């Protein structure tokens, strides 16, 4: 899970 | 006669001022997939603040977040939506 | 007390999708923002508004465009949509270019600088960062 | 299982961020006197959001400002609604 | 998809009347503010709330209030309610003695620290400025 | 009218  | 220059915009913010919001390269990110299966579903028969408020719920229950760091993992978000409407949004009629 | 939606359209949606960052601003790629900008045009299109996609738009781009749109005659339509694909920090959204400030996109659309969107309701979603705090989550 | 700890949150705030507020010395404010009279006509029957955008409306419409000082005279105000409400609130049953 | 309100009690309701303030601040008399507080009372009341009205507080009496409330058993409570009446400026509220920021206030009722309110609805009601600028109005 |  990435982050904006 | 006059209506401020500021009223009838909407904000759906996917998280809250100052924290984070996810993105699963996969997939799409938790808020912009979750909105869109909730319009899926519901965009022509409820309001829009009902809309997000339900999205506010998918994301804050459906979603936890996964990363081998162990820093960003385990996670939570919720979104923030912003209204300066006037009046009830439906999108039909 | 609901919006008048008894015009000839529903109205335009810009989604601006941006995927690749000049290296200098630090950002990363952001895979997974393709799928978002798929199932936002379905999506926003299947509900009658006439969408639009940019992809990977400097900070000019996104300004300029968003300034051209509120320029265009609304009357015909109940409203505007626009959706923010994108790195961001507080108040802030990020072009392939660097950032820009929230507020000065949608502020084009104000009552006084959008005459034909007046008493209509101005959408914006935006998917992005707001800063660097995480939520640990409870229970 | 989790809940993100920003959630459930709502703040109704009587204007916009950056903007002014207004308050009239023998009446009150133009929001709160807003706020009320929706409420006594409209909480225990209303969603929360139903009666603030209503509120919303009527701040933005029923008021003027009158100001001895011409820099305050004949200005607006519009309301800020923000949630990260999970659910509909009702305030009774 | 609405909250549980099966309670005992709707819930607790402060109720912050800042009126007069320490000339230190510069901040004059905020006439009109006691009817404010005085329909707010009647209209909460009627909702069911369990409303308490304090008035001329510090920055540390509005801290403490909110902490005091934040470390109830709400157990048997729907719901919070918090008004907040004062002068203020962007992310900031007026005590009688100078600013406190409003993240400050509200952050004692995060789901971590406060679990008698978890998945409960935390209301914030705000009469104030919030920064200088004039909405001109249109049309 | 006043501001707050």
């Amino acid at each position: 899970d990435e982050v904006x | 006669y006059k209506i401020p220059v500021e009223a009838d915009f909407l904000f759906a913010y996917s998280t809250v001022p100052g924290y984070v919001s996810y993105r699963v390269p996969g997939r799409g990110s938790w808020f912009v997939q979750a909105l869109c299966s909730i319009l899926e579903e519901h965009g022509k028969d409820l309001e829009i603040m009902q809309i997000l408020t339900r999205v506010n719920d998918r994301v804050a229950r459906h979603f936890e977040s996964d990363s081998d760091d162990p820093h960003f993992h385990e996670k939570k978000q919720i979104p923030c939506v912003v209204s300066m409407l006037t009046k009830e949004l439906y999108f039909s009629q | 007390y609901q919006y008048n939606m008894n015009f000839e359209k529903l109205g335009k949606c810009i989604i601006i999708n941006n995927k690749n960052f000049d290296k200098v601003t630090g950002m990363g790629v952001r895979n997974g923002t393709d799928k978002d900008a798929e199932a936002l045009f379905k999506c926003f299109r299947s509900l009658g508004f006439d969408v639009i996609v940019y992809n990977d738009c400097s900070c000019a781009k996104m300004q300029d465009l968003l300034k051209k749109a509120s320029e265009e005659d609304h009357t015909n339509a109940a409203c505007f949509a626009c959706i923010l694909l994108s790195h961001g920090e507080e108040n802030v959204i990020y072009g392939k270019d660097g950032v820009t400030p929230i507020k000065d996109l949608t502020a084009h659309f104000r009552g006084d600088r959008c005459k034909t969107l007046l008493e209509k309701p101005k959408l914006f979603f935006i998917q992005a960062c707001r800063g660097t705090e995480l939520d640990d989550g409870i229970q």
